């Protein structure tokens, strides 16, 4: 877990193999590549309430809005299972209005 | 670990409280705190030095 004590980057694996007077490690790393741009925003507004994210972070291409994990570009669509409320907002610096979706309203009907 | 990422400072203090088990809700709403305490203990270190 520890960053760059084996390895550049995030670690995978790990192999040795001998050497006349030494040991010698190939070690398996992982990088990310071909990256983007987005606009992102801390917290969402909605009916008076503050959602925010479970585990990812808010994004959008600029008409809609998805949550993201942070290593890996996924959208989904933003409910009321991945979001947690806390509070109103009226102090978090960086709101934006929008609609969060739930399962439980259109099931019923 | 590889290229250089952009990313806004009160998103990074929001992953690093998470990191520690303190909730990402604490920062969004004590953040002139955190600032007021951060800027006198900078000061501090500042004088003491
Ligand atoms: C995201 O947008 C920014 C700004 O629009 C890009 O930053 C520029 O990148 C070009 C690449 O050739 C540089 O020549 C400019 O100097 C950069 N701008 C500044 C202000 O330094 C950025 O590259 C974009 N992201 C990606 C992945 O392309
Ligand atoms: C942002 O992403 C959304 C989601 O894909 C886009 O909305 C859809 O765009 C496709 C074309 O790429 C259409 O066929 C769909 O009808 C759109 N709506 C839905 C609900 O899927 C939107 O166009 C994207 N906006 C930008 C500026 O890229
Ligand atoms: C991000 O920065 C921009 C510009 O530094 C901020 O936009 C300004 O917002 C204030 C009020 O918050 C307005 O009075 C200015 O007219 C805005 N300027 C521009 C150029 O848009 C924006 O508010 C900042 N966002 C966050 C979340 O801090
Ligand atoms: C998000 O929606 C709220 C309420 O729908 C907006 O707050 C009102 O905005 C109108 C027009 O801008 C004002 O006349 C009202 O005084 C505002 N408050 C209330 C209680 O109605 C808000 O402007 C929208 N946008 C953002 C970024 O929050
Ligand atoms: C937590 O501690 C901080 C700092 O010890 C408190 O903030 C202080 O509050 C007093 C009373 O309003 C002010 O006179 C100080 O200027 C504040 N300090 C700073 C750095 O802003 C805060 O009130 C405490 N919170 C609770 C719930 O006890």
């Amino acid at each position: 877990k520890r960053v760059d004590f084996c390895g550049k980057g995030y670690h995978l694996m790990s192999f040795p193999q001998s050497a006349p007077h030494g040991v010698v490690f190939l070690h398996v790393t992982y990088v990310p590549a071909q990256e983007k741009n987005f606009t992102t925003a801390p917290a969402i507004c909605h009916d008076g309430k503050a959602h925010f994210p479970r585990e990812g972070v808010f994004v959008s291409n600029g008409t809609h809005w998805f949550v993201t994990q942070r290593n890996f570009y996924e959208p989904q669509i933003i409910t009321t299972d991945n979001t947690f409320v806390s509070g109103n907002c009226d102090v978090v610096i960086g709101i934006v209005n929008n609609t969060v979706y739930d399962p439980l309203q259109p099931e019923l009907d | 670990a590889g290229a250089a990422l952009q990313i806004p400072f009160a998103m990074q203090m929001a992953y690093r409280f998470n990191g520690i088990g303190v909730t990402q809700n604490v920062l969004y709403e004590n953040q002139k705190l955190i600032a007021n305490q951060f800027n006198s203990a900078i000061g501090k270190i500042q004088d003491s030095l």
